[PDB]
């Protein structure tokens, strides 16, 4: 998310017993860093390995 | 501490008693608030 030209970034990882390859249930995405980059974004796109 | 003093933690300014916390915060908190919004616990902007 870009608020207001800063990038900010959320994260979480825990475990799962996968049934229909997106599990259910809830959770609470923490922060992981604030980016005061200014730079305006339209379009992403993935790194797979 | 413990004393009716004025506040200026990087401009979260106020006026109050500072005694020690008893609650948590998370790595990048930096203050905490009550049922009606205002400040009630600050992070030191030089200790943790």
């Amino acid at each position: 998310k870009n608020i207001d030209g800063y990038f900010k970034i959320y994260s979480k990882h825990t475990p799962i017993n996968l049934v229909r390859d997106l599990p259910q249930g809830f959770s609470a995405l923490e922060p992981l860093v604030d980016l005061p980059i200014g730079i305006n974004i339209t379009r992403f796109q993935t790194l797979l390995a | 501490k413990n004393k009716c003093v004025n506040f200026n933690f990087n401009g979260l300014t106020g006026t109050g008693v500072l005694t020690e916390s008893n609650k948590k915060f998370l790595p990048f908190q930096q203050f905490g608030r009550d049922i009606a919004d205002t400040t009630d616990a600050v992070r030191d902007p030089q200790t943790l």
